[PDB]
């Protein structure tokens, strides 16, 4: 969940 | 067990990925795929994740310089082009007053060519032989297993080998290069790029092979013949595919949809998987089939806001009678023309209209506060913001959580069409008319029966209508999911 963070931006 | 990358597979990462697949991606219609684009912390690599219901996730990390034209350089050139484009839009009236409409037009033609070239270079250098990750081709296991047998043969013949087995997703990159049987098709550089990749995956997973001891050029010829066999068979016996992009904060400014390999294909963006999932669970079914996967918006009861500040005369002239005849008269649309909409009018349209057409300056944020779009129980409207820089990127080209598009998405708008930079009234109106015809809001032939493309398909096709594919049409993007017009719906 670092390269996956792009999938969970914003609220 | 099959290798897909030249690096260690981390168990925590893979678990997280499989949880995301289960709880988000397995809700996504199987003919749609989700692709995320982000940069590595270093800035050296483009990180691509491809996700699809019923498919193994594919994670790709592409060093942009593997073969100067690094990310910094590409982004800088893009922003300079955008700045120059924006200036041509503001100086339109002025140039006309000076009697220099021709030089003005020539400047725009030159910028169109410059942006085309930049996108060609991104696809050629950054993506290279990996452009197939964006392919919308239908997966065909029987054909793929044949290609696998031939490709494993190529490896046996030219590697030593004189053991590591590839994931199908790696082989799909080869297939995704396009139809190898096309007259004049040349995949040599692309294949080289992918063969290096395969040797690297093998090398990392314990099958070593020196680059100088491999005859890559022979491997290229035989792999291409194998792809010709694949595509000959695929073409002989012949989807509503849609791509949804998730982009890191600094990548929204790039017109990905206008890359050669995405041109004309149905591509939208979504701010996050959370937003995607919300929109999917809110989908309205048709009044009455791959189309059943989309949201269905009734044609009846929309709102149009046409020339609110009164200075967009050309735009009003283009659409006023068409909208009267086809929308206001037979389909109960609300008409707001050459006057500003009040904030209550704007909110009421978002709440009650299945479709909102906005033909004015910008995003309309001058007429409605962001915070009231968030207080909305539900934003029912699919929203077309046909205006300059209506996506509202920052001066540095960043996509902010406080911008209009994020606010609509969070409020639950099924889709929002907007522009990444400034566009002329005449040329964005060509695009907008194309969208409305392809989508089925207007009858075919209006602008010159009724079509029924998804909004996303209609956006991709309507890019054809602009005088300038890059200076104008590449600005246009859609955030959200496929929406279909339900002509008899209520």
């Amino acid at each position: 969940h670092s390269q996956l963070e792009v999938l969970f931006q914003g609220p | 067990l099959a290798a897909s990358a030249p690096r260690r597979s981390s168990l925590g990462f893979t678990l997280d990925l499989h949880r995301i697949q289960r709880d988000y991606i397995d809700l996504v219609p199987k003919h749609w795929h989700v692709i995320s684009l982000s940069l590595s912390d270093g800035g050296h690599d483009l990180c691509i994740t491809r996700l699809q219901a019923g498919q193994a996730p594919f994670v790709l990390r592409l060093p942009l310089e593997r073969a100067v034209f690094d990310f910094h350089t590409g982004r800088a050139e893009l922003l300079e082009i955008i700045k120059e484009i924006n200036r041509t839009c503001h100086d339109s009236r002025d140039m006309a007053a000076k009697g220099e409409r021709e030089k003005w037009w020539a400047e725009r033609e030159a910028l169109d060519q410059r942006l085309k070239e930049l996108l060609m270079n991104i696809e050629h250098v950054w993506l290279g032989g990996f452009r197939g990750v964006f392919s919308q081709h239908g997966r065909r296991p029987e054909l793929l297993e044949k290609f696998r047998a031939m490709f494993e043969g190529v490896l046996d013949k030219h590697l030593p080998s004189r053991k590591v087995v590839l994931d199908g997703n790696v082989l799909e990159l080869f297939i995704g290069l396009g139809d190898a049987t096309k007259s004049g098709a040349d995949f040599d550089e692309e294949l080289t790029d992918l063969l290096y990749f395969v040797v690297d995956i093998l090398q990392f997973h314990g099958e070593r092979n020196a680059y100088d001891e491999i005859d890559f050029d022979s491997m290229v010829v035989e792999t291409m013949d194998a792809l010709m066999a694949y595509h000959a068979e695929a073409n002989a016996a012949p989807s509503h595919a849609h791509t949804i992009l998730v982009l890191d904060k600094q990548l929204h400014v790039f017109p990905w949809e206008s890359l050669p390999c995405l041109q004309g294909l149905a591509v939208s963006r979504i701010p996050s998987l959370a937003c995607l999932r919300k929109l999917l669970l809110d989908r309205r079914r048709s009044s009455s089939d791959p189309r059943s996967a989309g949201h269905h918006a009734p044609l009846s009861g929309g709102t149009y806001i046409l020339n609110p500040s009164s200075d967009l005369l050309s735009t009003q002239k283009t659409f006023e009678s068409l909208f009267s005849t086809h929308l206001h008269s037979p389909n109960s649309w609300t008409r707001i023309i050459s006057r500003p909409p009040t904030e209550p009018e704007f909110l009421s349209a978002l709440t009650h209209s299945p479709i909102l057409l906005y033909f004015g300056h910008g995003s309309g944020a001058q007429y409605i506060r962001s915070r009231n779009i968030r207080h909305l129980d539900h934003c029912r409207a699919t929203v077309l913001l046909m205006g300059c820089s209506s996506a509202a990127l920052t001066a540095k080209g960043e996509f902010e959580p406080s911008g209009p598009v994020w606010n609509y998405m969070l409020a639950g708008a099924p889709a929002v069409v907007g522009t990444l930079w400034d566009v002329t009234d005449r040329d964005i109106d060509r695009f907008a008319g194309g969208v409305l015809e392809g989508w089925g809001v207007l009858p075919e032939g209006c602008m010159g029966g009724r079509n029924g493309l998804s909004l996303v398909q209609a956006v991709a096709k309507a890019r054809d209508r602009c005088r300038f594919r890059y200076v104008t049409a590449a600005a246009a993007v859609v955030y959200g999911i496929p929406v279909y017009v339900d002509v008899d719906g209520k």
